[PDB]
RNA sequence: GGGAGACUGGAAUUCCUGGUGUAGCGGUGGAAUGCGCAGAUAUCAGGAGGAACACCGGUGGCGAAGGCGGGUCUCUGGGCAGUAACUGACGCUGAGGAGCGAAAGCGUGGGGAGCGAACAGGAUUAGAUACCCUGGUAGUCCACGCCGUAAACGGUGGGUACUAGGUGUGGGUUUCCUUCCUUGGGAUCCGUGCCGUAGCUAACGCAUUAAGUACCCCGCCUGGGGAGUACGGCCGCAAGG
């Protein structure tokens, strides 16, 4: 897996960090990973409590994936975004565990938007 | 009442169990 | 079309031959609005029919029309949460638009040196059964008969 | 051998149907699986494949000199009407049809359900 | 709704020896007729389920033919 | 269908034997392990064995609770109604204590069809110590004993008296429409549901079967974790309580 990091200002070994923390996650992801990218960015304003910010962006076979967090440095923002995603791809899976239990189940027991409607006579049964 | 409650006491119950169960034969032998 | 049927163009007869199916055989074969290009291509293919053959062009191609107008077509069904390739009817317009667009693109990839030529020789023989587009029509029937478990849905 | 009248097996299971024509003493003369005519996995669980059996076994019993059957379907509902269907239309005549679906009265334990 | 016809003065007695006044009592696959179809208060609706499985048990009565 | 014992019935599953009979069967979202070609699955006849008792059968009955329905016989407990003959306050509660107490589990001896923890493969998955599939041992069953816990819940201790009604349903006595066939209807006693006043409650709700109004007795609570844990003790074969 091939992350680009496009940072900007100082934040030094950020850069590195967030790759070799952002690329463990191809594993993860069910479909094989078309692009990566990350930014980090740092707030100017002393006052902010949380001046890093960190996005990322994964294109999983198409589908985009992305998250942002905040931080007190480039680690733990670096940290919390791996988290935010690997949240977002687990709730991404769309393999087949991942929609077993949500495929309607049974026969006349339990309805779902794309359960099978029950066939009907023309007569009434009485 | 929610359940969260219950499942901290069986989070305690079982953890102490394991303990019981990986020191049996200890106990038995110091007693 | 979520909320209804939209209306159908209605496409005016041809000057020169009077039917209706080669209007849409030009718009079939039109490309990038050069409508002039289009008729003459057409006209010359059906000169060049009439020429081999020697009888009328437009009776030749509802022959080859009919020789490749499906009647049975697969589309995928979502159906209680999975998908199957289900054997479906096909409606005699739907069926018209595939046989004429088979015809035009299975004759531009011939290799004839002109689609002029190209179309004469692919409507021939489509006319006379062995075509690529009745090539085409034979394996969808197959594929829609072999599918045939599924047609309950 | 010629055997004028017979009897008809259909067991219609969630996931096959097996037709076997009878000797009326029990004995099976011609047998057709919804497997036998080509079908293979959950694709032989289908009414068609029902169908196809039906004939197949059908005409198996009618070169052996089988003219009129008597059916005994049974099972889950997957083809059973379709089997019938596809038996007459196979040139058989059909007198009477019954139900004979085995029914515990409440023997033998269940498997767990699934989930 | 209907009638417990036993419950009236002319109620015959419920035997497992009488066969046809059980058989009026039992679907035609031989199952045991429900109460709200019959009709009967519930003491004669054990009756007959008893007259039933007895007279079942001397092979007077089919076991679901 | 309150409990205990003995005897006994039929359907179905499995297996075994013998016919007919062929090339698949089985299983899934889809497949594969698996079974079969040494004759499987299917169909027919016969035989062996074990377990559970379709319809009746319900928010219906019984039991202090756990719980209890195939049939018959034997032994046995409780409840309700009416008469009110009898005794004449003999009542209520109950610390400790004793007994009973689902399932799992434990001991000894039998039994073992189906199901099935553990365990094996197959599959799914990034990984599957899982879900799904094919097998499958303890166990489930019986006899005699241990254990003594459960969302053992109505999350509502027991007794008593009083406080609008309406409507189902189970058991029993009775007056009047009266055909007296009929849930005819009423009255009454004992249960079991629903809806609803007053009242109560933080609210939800409860509401004559109170969570209302009061009296008697018992058990228990005193912020959350640590912890129903350590230590000591008692009980238990052990698990453990």
């Amino acid at each position: 897996m091939d992350v680009d990091v496009s940072t900007d200002g100082e934040l030094p070994g950020a850069a590195e960090y967030a790759r070799e923390k952002i690329g463990r996650l191809s594993r993860r992801a069910h479909r094989p990973v078309l692009h990566a990218r990350v930014r980090l960015t740092r707030h100017g304003d002393p006052a902010v409590e949380r001046p890093v910010i960190a996005q990322a962006n994964l294109d999983v076979n198409g589908r985009q994936v992305r998250a942002q967090v905040e931080g007190v440095n480039a680690r733990e923002a670096v940290d919390r975004l791996e988290a935010r995603l690997r949240s977002r791809l687990e709730r991404i899976a769309e393999h087949w565990e991942a929609r077993r239990g949500g495929v309607p189940a049974e026969a006349g027991r339990e309805w779902r938007h794309e359960s099978e409607p029950a066939r009907r006579p023309g007569y009434f049964p009485r | 009442g929610s359940v969260i409650k219950k499942r901290r006491k069986r989070m305690s119950k079982k953890k102490h169990r394991k303990l019981l169960r990986r020191t049996r034969v200890q106990r038995r032998k110091l007693g | 079309p979520r909320k209804g049927p939209a209306p159908k163009r209605p496409l005016v007869n041809d000057p020169v031959y009077g039917s209706q199916l080669v209007t849409q055989l030009v718009n079939k074969v039109l490309l990038e609005g050069k409508k002039s290009l289009a008729e003459r291509i057409v006209y010359g293919a059906l000169e060049q029919a009439r020429e081999k053959t020697g009888t009328d062009p437009v009776v030749t191609l509802k022959r080859a029309l009919d020789n490749v107008k499906p009647a049975l077509e697969v589309r995928s069904r979502r159906v209680g949460g999975a998908t199957y390739q289900v054997p479906v009817e096909v409606r005699p317009d739907r069926s018209t638009t595939l046989a004429l667009r088979w015809l035009v693109n299975f004759s531009r990839q011939r290799r004839e040196k002109t689609m002029v030529e190209r179309l004469a020789n692919e409507i021939l023989d489509a006319s006379n059964g062995l075509g690529a587009s009745v090539k085409r029509r034979e394996d969808t029937h197959k594929m829609a008969e072999a599918n045939r478990a599924f047609a309950h849905y | 051998k010629n055997v004028p009248h017979g009897a008809a097996h259909i067991k219609s299971t969630f996931n096959n149907t097996i037709v076997s024509i009878t000797d009326p003493q029990g004995n099976v003369i011609a047998w057709a699986s919804s497997g036998h005519v080509g079908f293979k996995g959950s694709r032989k669980s289908t009414p068609f494949a029902a169908q196809l059996a039906a004939e197949n076994a059908a005409r198996k019993a009618q070169e052996h000199g089988v003219k009129k059957v008597d059916v005994f379907v049974k099972g889950p509902g997957s083809g059973r009407e379709t089997a019938i269907r596809s038996l007459q239309a196979a040139g058989l005549e059909v007198g009477t049809i019954s139900d004979v679906t085995p029914q515990p009265h409440n023997g033998c334990r269940p498997p767990k359900r699934r989930r | 709704t209907r009638k417990c016809v036993f419950c009236s003065k002319k109620g015959q007695t419920i035997d497992y020896k009488d066969t046809a006044l059980l058989r009026t009592y039992i679907s035609e696959r031989g199952k045991i007729r429900a109460r709200r179809v019959t009709g009967n208060c519930v003491q004669h609706q054990r009756d007959i389920a008893v007259a039933v499985k007895n007279a079942r048990e001397v092979a007077l009565l089919p076991f679901g033919s």
